[PDB]
């Protein structure tokens, strides 16, 4: 109810990775 | 090297993001428990001690991204760099306010009183970051940059929106 999938540390990771590889 | 280093830096920033959290999530079962305030202190205080690492982990992304603009003066590796940062510094906010929220149930005026400077300083540091960020989202030709402004904000706002519910 509280979680945010938008707070995950490993979405970041995903994030940055993402990012990174453009 | 740097880009190497740029995400490498990034990854330390996220891991002592999750500290925060962790020690965040244990504080506030804890706290609803009543337990014993040197449990509460010891999460307190491991927040504390992973935002000292993050706020040095900034700055030393800031340093390092600082060197790989200027060098490469382009505006798309300006741009991806940019957007690290900006996400590094809501990581960065995240963290604060969290550590704040635990810092009031405690008690703690004087940490509350810190972080409230630095939460200051990051919404600040934020907002110059989203001025540079438009200005290259107009010289930049590549809508995966454009769809990574894109999620990042939507992150501060799904944040903020996280923030208020724990407070």
């Amino acid at each position: 109810s509280d979680y945010s999938k938008y707070l995950d540390s490993r979405r970041a990771q995903d994030f940055v990775q993402w990012l990174m590889n453009t | 090297g740097s880009m190497e280093k740029l995400a490498e830096i990034m990854q330390e920033i996220i891991e002592a993001y999750q500290e925060v959290k962790d020690a965040f999530f244990k504080f506030i079962k804890a706290v609803h428990e009543g337990a014993p305030e040197e449990e509460l202190k010891k999460y307190l205080e491991k927040m504390k001690e992973a935002l000292e690492k993050m706020k040095e982990l900034l700055e030393r992304l800031e340093k390092e991204a600082k060197k790989v603009i200027e060098e490469n003066k382009d505006k798309k590796l300006e741009l991806k760099v940019l957007l690290m940062l900006r996400l590094a510094y809501l990581l960065l906010k995240v963290s604060i306010e969290l550590t704040k929220i635990a810092a009031e149930k405690l008690g703690d005026k004087e940490l509350v009183e810190e972080l409230e400077k630095e939460s200051k300083e990051v919404e600040k540091k934020i907002k110059e970051l989203e001025e540079r960020i438009k200005k290259l989202l107009e010289e930049v030709d590549d809508e995966e940059l454009k769809e990574a402004y894109k999620e990042v904000e939507e992150m501060e706002k799904e944040a903020e929106k996280f923030l208020e519910k724990m407070r």
